[PDB]
C-alpha cells in the first residue's frame, strides 16, 4: 500500500507557477475520492480541495479559491494539482490522502513534498525606525540602496489619517513651495533627512522613493512621529 | 391481464414496484448506510430488474450466456457513464474489498463442489479416468502454443490468457479465482486479466455446442471409429450398491458452512507459515484448500448424511446469490474498452484451434485407457470445456446421450480445482 | 485649484470586475501623466503604472501583468482603473496621482482623495481545551474537543503524528477503532462535546493529537494538543 | 617597521630616536618621516655609504653633524620637514656641496647664518616654507647659477630691496614663489639686478588697481611670460592699470576669483597674442564691445561663474553686446559653463573662425525651445564639440542645425525634452558620430528618424521613456555605422524582431533594468521572440535585472564574438544544456543573486572550458555531491579567478553542510 | 456410550478434532486473515465446544439456560485475561460492529415473526400493550424509592443515577442522550455520569438474565401462570381463516431476505430525513420497521407462500446460528474490567432490588388487563430493563421464546423514547 507525491518542491518567487503530482500503487485508485491537505511549518493541518471520481464535483477551500486547479487521470493512477499566482504565505508541506467515507475518513496518506516561497528593484531601507521624539528635537532619517543612485532621491510625508500629498524634497537638498524648516543631505548610496526643530504639527509618518529607473519604486515604512 | 400475474424474481410486479420506489427515493435524498445491509439492499433490486430482461430474451439466453453477462455489462456501463453517487460506489466496494465476501463465496463453492463426490466413485476414478483429463489438457496445450506461434503471439500470453481460462468452470468458479491468483503472483493490474478472459470463454462456449453433435455424425459413419453408449471399450458390468439417508435437517445443512470456513483457515496457515514454498515456487492459499478438501473426502471420516448437506448449501449460493455477486464483479473488475478490443479474427480462430486440440488428446488417451473414443472426448474434453455445470446439460443434449451425466458431473466438478493447481504452478514457474 | 476626486468605497464578492473613476480639475489634464499607487493595510506603498492622456499610452509594473487596466476619456477628463479578475488578498487601499517632473526627477505633485475596496462562515469551529501535557506513563490523557454548533451523525475523527512524518488514524468514527490500534484508546461523546481518553501511556506514545470533523463538504481541523513527560 | 629592500629605506610612523644599524649598504634611499629623533648619528650611517636620498619629516632635531655628508657625498636630495632647528651654521654645510635638492618644510627657521650656502653651487631646487624672515640676504657675493626654483611661502617678508637680489645676477631663476607672504612694498629696480626672470606668481596679495598700476610700470622691459594673480580684489579695471606691461611680452594670464565687475574699453589692446586666458568667479554686470579689442591670437578662454548672479529683484541682467567676438579670429576652445545669460541673441559669434570646442552647460537661465535661426551667428565656424546639458530646454523645431555640418560630437542629455522626433531636425548634420540624449522625459519615434544621418556611430538613450518603440519598421534602419548602443532602465515591455537587423559593427549593447521577461517564455503566444540576428561583432552584452527565467537555446547562434555577458539579479534557476557551443571565447560571467541551485557539467560543457572570472556569490545551492562534485573538484583544480570563493559561496538550502562553504563539501 | 459414539454439535469427535487442531495451529503460529472469512472459524469452534459443555452441567442446566449464558460469560472471561491475540479480536470486532451483522440478524427475525400472523387480529392486541409498561415504570419507581429510603440515599440521586439510566434504551440510545441532557441542564460534568451509568447498566443486565431463567422454572411449576408462548391470554379469537400453500422452494425462502433488507433501507431513509421527530421526541429507525411491516401485511400484497418461506428462513437463523452470535455479543459489547472496578455491595443490592420490583409491577399490570402474568414480565419489565437489542436477544434466549421479539423491540425503542421524555421533564422539574 504505497501513496507518494514526489513532485514540484524547491524555492519559487512570488507570482510563480508550480505543478504537484501524486501516484498510488496499493489500491484501486479509480472509484475513490482524493483530497489535498497542507500544513504550514509550525502550524496545524488544513484542508485544501477534494474531487469526486469522474471529476463531476469539485470543491476548494475559500482561501485559495480562483487560483488553484485540480485534475486526475484514472488511466495512469495519477493525480495533478495546478498552482498559479503563488503568494508569500503559501509555504507549507502538501499531502494527498484518500477519503473513504463511513468506513474511515482518512485511511491512507502519502509522503508529502515541501514547497517554500522564495528581485528587479532598487532595494530601499530606512535604518533609524525612530518613534516618540519630544517636541523641539532633532531627528535624522538615513537611506541605504542596493545600487548607487546619483542625486535621485525624493521624500514624501504621510499624515496618519490621510494620503501623503506631501512633497518635501524634490531632489536631495530641495524644498517645495509650501513646507519649511526641513533639511536634507546625502549623495551616492547614503542620504540624510533632518528637521531643525520638532513642532507640534511636525508629528507624522514618512516615505522615500527612487527615480534612477522608470520603475518608480518606493521605500518601506519610514519614521513615524 | 399480463400486467397482473407476470413474475419478476419469483415476485409479483406491484411488490417489486414498491421495492424499486425505495431505491429511487434513497438515490434522490442521498442517504445510505455503508455496510452489508445497505449493500444487499441496492444490489438485489438492480440485479433482479436487469436479470429477468436478460433471461427472457430470445437469442441471448441460450447462447451468449444469459443473466450474469448482461448484468455486469450494464453495471460497467453505469460506472463508465458516471451515474452512481459516490456513496453508492463506496457501499458497493465495501462488501467486496473490506468485508471480503468474495473469499467466502469462492470457498463455499469449492468445498460444496468437491465434497459431493462419492468416495467409492472418487477412488475408482483415481485409476485411469483422471489421467485422461490431464493428458487432454497437455495435448490442448501444445496445439495452443503452436498456433499462437503462427500469429507471433508470445508464449507467456498464450499460456496465461487463452489455455487456462478456456479450460475452466465458468466465471462463477474458473475465472475470478484465476484473476486473484494472477494479481497475487505477479502484482500487475487484474482488470485486464478478467476483462480479456471472459470474452474468450464465451466465444469457446459457442464452439463447444457447435462440434457437439458433429462428432456424433462421424461416429454414425463408422463404429470402427468408436462404440456408442459405453464409456469403456468392451466395458464390463458391476453393482453400484449405493446407500444414503434421505432426511436432511437444517442442522445437517449448516455443518457444511463450518467445514468450508475451517478448510480456508488451514490453507492460509500452511502457505504463509508451515511451508512458504513446496519447491522454488510459492503456492496460493486457494490451491492448498482444494487438496485439503480432497483429503477429507478420501479419508471418508464424514458421514453420508453430511456429504448431502454441503451439496444443498452450495446449491443455494449458486442459484440465488450469484446475481448479487455478479453486479459487484462488474463494478470492481470490468474495463469496457478491453472487451471491445478483445474481439478480432485471431481471437476467434485461436479458441477454435485450442478446442480441437483438447478433443484430440482426450480421445487417443481413452483408446489407450481402453475407453470407447467417442465418449472419451465428449465426457472428457468437451463437457470439461464449458461454462461449468450450466452448459454441461447442453452439450450432452446436443447428442443422444443422457446416460453419461454422472461422468460429466465428475469431470466438471473435480477438474474445477485441478486447473487451479496447474495455473498456480504455471504462474509460479514461468514468472 | 488643482483637485482630484475618486469613486466611492466598495465591498463585494471575489471573482468580479470593478471600475474606479479618478477625475481632476484646475489644469489642462491633456499634458500630464496619471498613475496609480496601491497601499496594503498597514504596509508600504507600491507602484503599478501610468498612462498619458494625450494618446492613452501606458506602462505597467512587473507585478500587474494584466488583472488591472488603466484607461481614461478626454471628454470627461477622468481616469479609469479596472481590475478584471478579482480574488482574495486583493483587499487594500487605492489612490491616483499626477506627475509634475519637478527638476530632473519625476515627482507626484497631487494625490487623489482615496478609495477603499475590500473583498470579504456558518462553519464548524473546533476548539480543544488542554494545550500541552507532561505526565509519567501511568495516567489518563482526558483530551477534549469542543465544536461551534451541533455536528450531525457523530462524524468525527482523531489523528496522531510523531515528529517528521504523516499523521495516523486512530478513531475513525466517534466510537469505533482502526485495525492496528491497541485497546487502550477509547472515544465517546456526542452533540457538541467529545473526549479521548488513554488508559495508560507508554514511552512510545508522546506526540501531537488533533481533532477532525467531516460533517459537511467543508472539512475543518482543530488544533493539536502536546503530550510530554 | 620593515623596509622594502628596493634601494630605498622607508621608516615612517615608527617614532624612534635611534636609527637601525642592520640596514644593508647597497640600498640608496632613506626616509624617517613621522618619527622623532634627537640628533643625527654619523657613525650609524657610516656602515652603509649609499644614499641618494634622505627624508626626515615630523622630526625635531636641534643640530646636524657636519661629518656625515662628507662621509657620504653621493647624496643628491635631502628632506627636512617639521624640524625644531631654526638657526643652522655653514659648519654642517661645509662639506655638503654635492646635494642637488634640500627640503626645508615647517622647520620655522626664523634666521639663517650669514653665508651658509657659499659652499654649494650645483643644486637645482631649494624650498623654504613656514619660515619667518624679513631679509633675503643669503650671500654677499654672486653665486649659485644652477638654481631654478626657490620657494619662500609662509613667510613674513615685507619689503623687497634691490641690494638683496644682487646675489643671483650671475644666475637666471626660472620662477620665484612669493605667495602666502604678506608683502607691502617693493624697492624700485630690485627685479633688474638679477638674470632673466621667466615666471612670476602672485596670489592672495592685496594690490588694488592703483598699486598694480604702479607695479605695472615697474615691470617694463622684462622677459616675463607667465603672470598669475587670483583673489587680488580687482573689482574693476582701467586701461592704465596695464600700461607699463606694454614693454614686455606676456604669454599666459589669469584673473580668477578676483570678483571683477566692469572692464573699460580697449583694456587689452596691448596684447596681440594671448594663447590661453582664464576668467572665472567674477561678478560681471556688463561687457563692452571694444573692451576686448586687440586680442588676435587666443586659443582657450573660460567664463565659469565669471558673471553676475541673476536676481530679478536686482534686475541686473548681465548683458553682452553682439559682435563683441569679432576681434577673436583664432579662438579654438571656449568655456561658458554654468552661467545665467538671459538668452541667445542673433549675432554673438559673428567672426569666429577657429572654434573647435564650446561648452554651454547650465549657461542660460531660460532657453525653452530651439528655433530656425537661433544659431545663425555660428555660420562661419567649424566647431567639433558642443555641450548643451542642464539647460532645461523644452522642445526643438526642425531645421535648426542647417549651419552646422562639421560637428561630430553632440551632447543634449539631462534636460527636459519631450516631443515627437520628425527627423527633419537633422538637416545640416553631416559628420556627427556620437549623440547623448539620456535623462530626458519622453520621445515619440517614427521611421523618419535618422535618414539624414547614417554617419552616426554611437547613441546613448537611458531613462528616456520612449514612445512608438515597437514599430515594425526599425527607426534605426537608415543607420548602419552604429558601434555601441544603450537602452537601459527604460522598462520597455514588447519587442519586435526587426530592430536588430542590417547592423553588423555593433560592439556593445546594454538593456538592464527593463521588463522583457515574457518575450522568451516558452508558453509565449508566437513562441520565444528571436531578435538576435545579423550581429557578428558583439563583444559585450548586459542584461542585468530583467526578470528572466528561461533562455531558448537558439539565441546565441549568431554570437561568435561575445566576450563578456551578465545576467545577474534575474530570476533564473535552471538552464538548458549545449547553449554556449557557438560561444568560442567567453571570458567572464555573472549570475549572483539568482536562484541557481545545482552545478552540472552537461550545461557547463563549453562554459567551463576557459574563463577568467565568474561570480554567483548568492544562490540557493544544494551542497550535495550529486552536482557539487565537479564544482568542488573544479575549484580545487582550476586557475580561473573566483573572488570571495570562501567569503560568499556557502550553502544553507540543504541540511548537508548547512550554512557551510560548498568548497569544503 | 462409546468413546467414539459421542456427538458434538451434530458431529462425531474425530471430525471435530480436525478443526480444533486447525484452530490451535493458527493461534500458536499467529497467522490469521482479519475479515469475515476468518471470523466464522473462531466463533464456530469456540461456541460448539462450550455450548456442548453447558448442556450437561448437573445444577447449571435447569435453573440457568446453560449454553446461551455460559458461553457469553466464558468469552468475557477470556477477553479479560488477555488470552486472545490482537488479530482475532480485530476480526471479531469486524464481523460484529463494522459489518452490522447484528442488524441483519434482528431484521430477519422481525420480518420472519410478523408476517406469520392473521391480519384481523393484529391491532386489537396492540391497544392494551402500552399501559402495561407505563405502570411497570411506576412499579419500578416505587421499589426504587423504597430502597433509597431504606439506605437513606437522597432520592433525587436515586432517579438521576439509577432509576432513569437503567430503564433507558441502552448505551447507543438511552445513555448518551441522558448524559447530554444532564450536562445541558445542570451544567455539571458529563464524563463522570457516563462513567458510572455504563457500569450500572451491565450490572443490572446480568441480574436480568438470571431472574428470567428462574421465572421459566416457575412457569413449569404452575400451569395457570405459564402462558406457553401466549400474550393476549384470551386466546379465544376464531382462527378458522387459513390458506394452504405450495412447497416453499429455495427461491421463495430467499425472497424473505430481500424484503427484510429493503424494508430496513426504507425505514432508515424515513427516520433520517423525512420524519425525524414526531412532536418533540426522536424515533429510532427500528421503530419504523414494525409499523412498515405491519402495513405491508395489512395491504395484502404478499401471497401466503412468501410468508411461509420467510418463516422457515427465520427458523433457520433461530436455531443454528444463535451460538455464533452470543460469542460476539460477549466479546464486543461487554467489558468485564469496568464492572470489576466499580463492583460493590450497595450498588449490586440496589440494582437487584430495582429489577425485581419492576418485574413484580409488570406482572401486576399484565394480570390487570388480562395478559399472561409471566409473558407480561419477560416482554415488559425485563426486555426494557436490559441493555438494548443485545440485552433483548440474551433475555429471550434465556427463556427459549423467539416468538415475542416484536413486542420486545417495541418496548425497547418506544420505551426509550418515553424515558427520554420523562427524564427531560423530571430532571428540570426537581432541578
Ligand atoms: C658626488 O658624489 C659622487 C659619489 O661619491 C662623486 O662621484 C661626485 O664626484 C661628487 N660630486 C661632487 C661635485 O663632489
Ligand atoms: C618682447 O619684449 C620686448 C618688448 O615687447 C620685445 O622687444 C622683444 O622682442 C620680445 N621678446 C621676445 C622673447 O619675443
Ligand atoms: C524661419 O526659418 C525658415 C526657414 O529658413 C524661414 O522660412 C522663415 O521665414 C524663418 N522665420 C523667421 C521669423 O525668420
Ligand atoms: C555604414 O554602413 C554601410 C552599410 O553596412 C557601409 O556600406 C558603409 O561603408 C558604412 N560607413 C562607414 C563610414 O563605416
Amino acid at each position: 500500500e504505497v501513496q507518494l507525491v514526489e513532485s514540484g518542491g524547491g524555492l519559487v518567487q512570488p507570482g510563480g507557477s508550480l505543478r504537484l503530482s501524486c501516484a498510488a500503487s496499493g489500491f484501486t485508485f479509480r472509484n475513490s475520492a482524493m483530497h489535498w491537505v497542507r500544513q504550514a511549518p509550525g502550524k496545524g493541518l488544513e484542508w485544501v480541495s477534494s474531487i469526486w471520481y469522474s471529476g463531476s464535483n469539485t470543491y476548494y477551500a475559500d482561501s485559495v479559491k480562483g487560483r488553484f486547479t485540480i485534475s486526475r487521470d484514472n488511466s495512469k493512477n495519477t493525480l495533478y494539482l495546478q498552482m498559479n499566482s503563488l503568494t508569500a504565505e503559501d509555504t507549507a508541506v502538501y499531502y494527498c490522502a484518500r477519503f473513504a467515507g463511513g468506513w474511515g475518513a482518512y485511511d491512507v496518506w502519502g509522503q508529502g513534498t515541501l514547497v517554500t516561497v522564495s528581485g528587479s528593484d532598487i532595494q530601499m531601507t530606512q535604518s533609524p525606525s525612530s518613534l516618540s521624539a519630544s517636541v523641539g528635537d532633532r531627528v535624522t532619517i538615513t537611506c541605504r540602496a542596493s545600487q548607487s543612485i546619483g542625486l535621485y532621491l525624493a521624500w514624501y510625508q504621510q499624515k496618519p489619517g490621510k494620503a501623503p500629498k506631501l512633497l518635501i524634497y524634490a531632489a536631495s537638498s530641495l524644498q517645495s513651495g509650501v513646507p519649511s524648516r526641513f533639511s536634507g543631505s546625502g549623495s551616492g548610496t547614503d542620504f540624510t533627512l533632518t528637521i531643525s526643530s520638532l513642532q507640534p504639527e511636525d508629528f507624522a509618518t514618512y516615505y522615500c522613493q527612487q527615480g534612477n529607473t522608470l520603475s518608480y519604486t518606493f521605500g518601506q515604512g519610514t519614521k513615524v512621529e | 391481464s399480463d400486467l397482473l400475474g407476470f413474475k419478476i424474481f419469483g415476485m409479483p410486479l406491484p411488490l417489486y414496484a414498491f421495492a424499486l420506489i425505495t431505491l429511487l427515493l434513497s438515490h434522490f435524498y442521498n442517504a445510505l448506510p455503508t455496510d452489508i445491509v445497505g449493500g444487499f439492499a441496492i444490489m438485489f433490486i438492480i440485479g433482479a430488474i436487469f436479470g429477468e430482461i436478460g433471461k427472457r430474451l430470445p437469442i441471448f439466453n441460450k447462447y451468449i450466456g444469459g443473466a450474469p453477462v448482461m448484468i455486469f455489462l450494464v453495471a460497467a456501463y453505469f460506472v463508465y457513464a458516471g451515474i452512481f453517487t459516490q456513496k453508492e460506489i463506496d457501499a458497493i466496494s465495501n462488501v467486496m474489498d473490506k468485508s471480503n465476501f468474495l473469499n467466502l463465496f469462492i470457498a463455499v463453492l469449492i468445498t460444496g463442489a468437491i465434497l459431493s463426490v462419492n468416495r467409492r466413485l472418487l477412488l475408482k476414478s483415481l485409476l485411469g479416468y483422471i489421467p485422461t483429463i490431464l493428458m487432454g489438457i497437455v495435448g490442448a496445450s501444445i496445439f495452443g502454443i503452436a498456433i499462437g506461434l503462427v500469429f507471433g503471439i508470445p508464449v507467456d500470453r498464450i499460456m496465461m490468457l487463452y489455455v487456462l481460462p478456456i479450460m475452466g468452470g465458468g466465471n462463477g468458479a474458473g475465472a475470478v479465482p484465476l484473476s486473484e491468483i494472477y494479481h497475487s503472483v505477479t502484482g500487475r493490474s487484474r482488470e485486464e486479466y478478467y476483462s480479456t478472459a471472459i470474452a474468450i470463454l464465451t466465444i469457446a462456449n459457442i464452439f463447444a455446442i457447435v462440434f457437439a453433435a458433429v462428432l456424433d455424425i462421424i461416429g454414425k459413419k463408422h463404429t470402427w471409429l468408436s462404440g456408442e453408449g459405453e464409456l469403456v471399450r468392451k466395458a464390463s458390468f458391476k453393482v453400484e450398491e449405493d446407500e444414503k439417508t434421505g432426511q436432511i435437517t437444517h442442522r445437517e445443512t449448516a455443518v457444511g458452512l463450518v467445514l468450508s470456513t475451517t478448510c480456508f483457515l488451514l490453507a492460509y496457515v500452511v502457505a504463509k507459515k508451515i511451508l512458504p514454498s513446496i519447491g522454488g515456487v510459492a503456492i496460493h492459499y486457494f490451491a492448498w484448500m482444494v487438496l485439503i478438501v480432497a483429503a477429507l473426502n478420501a479419508s471418508g471420516l464424514c458421514s453420508p448424511e453430511i456429504k448431502a448437506g454441503a451439496k444443498r448449501l452450495s446449491d443455494f449460493f449458486s442459484k440465488q446469490l450469484l446475481w448479487v455477486l455478479m453486479v459487484g464483479v462488474g463494478v470492481c473488475y470490468t474495463d469496457l474498452q478491453e472487451i471491445i478490443n478483445a474481439i478480432t479474427f485471431a481471437n476467434v480462430v485461436i479458441a477454435a484451434i485450442i478446442v480441437i486440440g483438447a478433443v484430440l488428446g482426450a480421445a487417443i488417451g481413452g483408446w489407450l485407457m481402453g475407453f470407447f473414443p467417442i465418449e472419451s472426448a465428449i465426457t472428457a474434453g468437451l463437457c470439461m470445456a464449458n461454462r461449468g455445470g450450466s452448459g454441461d446439460l447442453e452439450v450432452l443434449s446436443a447428442c443422444n446421450r443422457m446416460n453419461l451425466i454422472s461422468y460429466a458431473q465428475i469431470s466438471s466438478r473435480l477438474g474445477g480445482g485441478i486447473v487451479l493447481v496447474i495455473a498456480s504452478i504455471v504462474f509460479g514457474m514461468m514468472i | 485649484e488643482v483637485q482630484l476626486v475618486q469613486s466611492g468605497a466598495e465591498v463585494k464578492k471575489p471573482g468580479e470586475s470593478l471600475k474606479i473613476s479618478c477625475k481632476g480639475s484646475g489644469y489642462s489634464f491633456t499634458n500630464y501623466w496619471v498613475g496609480w499607487v496601491r497601499q496594503m493595510p498597514g504596509k508600504g506603498l507600491e507602484w503599478m503604472g501610468f498612462i498619458d492622456p494625450s494618446d492613452s499610452y501606458t506602462n505597467y509594473a512587473d507585478s500587474v501583468k494584466g488583472r488591472f487596466t488603466i484607461s481614461a476619456d478626454k471628454s470627461i477628463s477622468t481616469a479609469y482603473l479596472q481590475m478584471n479578475s478579482l480574488t482574495a488578498s486583493d483587499t487594500a487601499m487605492y489612490y491616483c496621482a499626477r506627475e509634475l517632473y519637478q527638476g530632473y526627477m519625476d515627482t507626484f505633485d497631487s494625490w487623489g482623495q482615496g478609495t477603499l475596496v475590500t473583498v470579504s462562515g456558518s462553519d464548524i469551529v473546533l476548539t480543544q481545551s488542554p494545550a500541552t501535557l507532561s505526565l509519567s506513563p501511568g495516567e489518563r490523557a482526558t483530551l477534549s474537543c469542543r465544536a461551534s454548533q451541533s455536528v450531525s451523525s457523530n462524524y468525527l475523527a482523531w489523528y496522531q503524528q510523531k515528529p517528521g512524518q504523516a499523521p495516523r488514524l486512530l478513531i475513525y468514527d466517534s466510537s469505533s477503532r482502526a485495525t492496528g490500534v491497541p485497546a487502550r484508546f477509547s472515544g465517546s461523546g456526542s452533540g457538541t462535546d467529545f473526549t479521548l481518553t488513554i488508559s495508560s501511556l507508554e514511552p512510545e506514545d508522546f506526540a501531537v493529537y488533533y481533532c477532525h470533523q467531516y460533517s459537511d463538504i467543508s472539512p475543518t481541523f482543530g488544533q493539536g494538543t502536546k503530550v510530554e513527560i | 617597521k620593515c623596509t622594502v629592500s628596493h634601494e630605498v629605506a622607508d621608516c615612517s610612523h615608527l617614532k624612534l630616536t635611534q636609527v637601525p644599524d642592520d640596514l644593508p649598504t647597497n640600498i640608496t634611499v632613506l626616509n624617517l618621516t613621522h618619527n622623532q629623533l634627537r640628533r643625527l648619528p654619523a657613525a650609524n650611517f657610516t656602515r652603509y655609504s649609499q644614499l641618494t636620498s634622505l627624508d626626515v619629516g615630523f622630526n625635531t632635531i636641534s643640530k646636524l653633524e657636519p661629518e656625515l655628508c662628507q662621509k657620504l657625498p653621493m647624496l643628491k636630495v635631502l628632506n627636512l620637514q617639521h624640524n625644531e632647528l631654526s638657526q643652522l651654521s655653514d659648519k654642517t654645510f661645509a662639506f655638503c656641496t654635492n646635494l642637488t635638492e634640500l627640503h626645508l618644510m615647517s622647520n620655522s627657521i626664523q634666521k639663517i647664518k650669514n653665508n651658509p650656502f657659499v659652499k654649494q653651487k650645483n643644486l637645482i631646487t631649494l624650498d623654504l616654507s613656514h619660515n619667518g624672515l624679513s631679509s633675503t640676504k643669503l650671500g654677499t657675493q654672486v653665486q649659485l647659477e644652477n638654481l631654478q626654483e626657490l620657494l619662500l611661502s609662509n613667510n613674513k617678508i615685507q619689503a623687497l630691496k634691490s641690494e638683496e637680489l644682487d646675489i643671483f645676477a650671475n644666475s637666471s631663476l626660472k620662477k620665484l614663489e612669493l605667495s602666502s607672504n604678506q608683502i607691502k612694498e617693493f624697492s624700485p629696480g630690485c627685479f633688474h639686478a638679477i638674470g632673466r626672470l621667466f615666471g612670476l606668481f602672485l596670489n592672495n596679495v592685496q594690490l588694488g588697481p592703483s598699486l598694480t598700476e604702479k607695479l605695472c610700470l615697474e615691470l617694463a622691459n622684462t622677459s616675463i611670460r607667465n603672470l598669475s594673480l587670483s583673489n587680488s580684489q580687482l573689482s574693476t579695471t582701467s586701461n592704465t592699470t596695464f600700461l607699463g606691461l606694454k614693454w614686455t611680452n606676456l604669454t599666459m594670464l589669469d584673473l580668477s576669483y578676483n570678483n571683477l565687475n566692469v572692464v573699460g574699453n580697449d583694456s587689452f589692446a596691448w596684447l596681440p597674442q594671448l594663447e590661453y586666458f582664464f576668467l572665472e568667479y567674477n561678478n560681471i554686470q556688463h561687457l563692452f564691445s571694444h573692451s576686448l579689442h586687440g586680442l588676435f591670437n587666443v586659443r582657450y578662454l573660460n567664463l565659469k561663474r565669471s558673471f553676475t548672479k541673476q536676481s530679478i529683484s536686482l534686475a541686473s541682467l548681465p548683458k553682452i553686446d553682439d559682435f563683441s567676438f569679432q576681434w577673436l579670429k583664432c579662438l579654438e576652445h571656449l568655456n561658458m559653463e554654468d552661467n545665467d545669460i538671459p538668452g541667445i541673441k542673433s549675432n554673438m559669434f559673428t567672426g569666429l573662425i577657429n572654434l573647435k570646442y564650446l561648452s554651454l552647460s547650465n549657461s542660460f537661465t531660460s532657453l525653452r525651445t530651439l528655433t530656425n535661426e537661433t544659431f545663425v551667428s555660428l555660420a562661419h565656424s567649424p566647431l567639433h564639440i558642443l555641450n548643451l546639458t542642464k539647460n532645461k530646454i523644452s522642445k526643438i523645431e526642425s531645421d535648426a542645425f542647417s549651419w552646422l555640418g562639421h560637428l561630430e560630437v553632440l551632447d543634449l542629455g539631462l534636460n527636459e525634452i519631450g516631443q515627437e522626433l520628425t527627423g527633419q531636425e537633422w538637416r545640416g548634420l553631416e559628420n556627427i558620430f556620437e549623440i547623448y540624449l539620456s535623462y530626458n522625459k519622453y520621445l515619440q519615434l517614427t521611421r523618419n528618424s535618422f535618414a539624414l544621418v547614417p554617419s552616426l556611430q554611437r547613441l546613448m538613450l537611458r531613462r528616456v521613456a520612449l514612445k512608438n518603440v515597437d514599430s515594425s519598421p526599425s527607426p534605426f534602419q537608415p543607420l548602419r555605422n552604429l558601434t555601441i548602443l544603450d537602452l537601459s532602465n527604460n522598462n520597455i515591455a514588447n519587442i519586435n524582431d526587426d530592430m536588430l537587423e542590417g547592423l553588423e559593427k555593433l560592439e556593445i549593447l546594454d538593456l538592464q533594468h527593463n521588463n522583457l521577461a515574457r518575450l522568451w517564455k516558452h508558453a509565449n503566444p508566437g513562441g520565444p521572440i528571436y531578435f538576435l540576428k545579423g550581429l557578428s561583432h558583439l563583444h559585450i552584452l548586459n542584461l542585468e535585472s530583467n526578470g528572466f527565467d528561461e533562455i531558448p537555446v537558439e539565441v546565441f547562434k549568431d554570437l561568435f564574438e561575445l566576450k563578456i555577458i551578465d545576467l545577474g539579479l534575474n530570476n533564473l534557476n535552471t538552464l538548458p544544456a549545449s547553449v554556449f557551443n557557438n560561444q568560442v571565447s567567453l571570458k567572464s560571467l555573472n549570475l549572483q543573486k539568482n536562484l541557481i541551485t545545482s552545478v552540472e557539467k552537461k550545461v557547463f560543457g563549453p562554459a567551463f572550458r576557459n574563463l577568467t572570472e565568474l561570480d554567483m556569490r548568492f544562490n540557493p545551492f544544494d551542497c550535495t555531491c550529486e552536482s557539487i562534485a565537479w564544482f568542488v573538484n573544479w575549484i580545487n583544480e582550476t586557475h580561473t579567478n573566483i573572488p570571495e570563493l570562501s567569503s560568499h559561496y556557502l550553502c544553507n538550502t540543504p541540511p548537508h553542510y548547512h550554512g557551510f562553504p560548498v568548497r569544503l563539501f
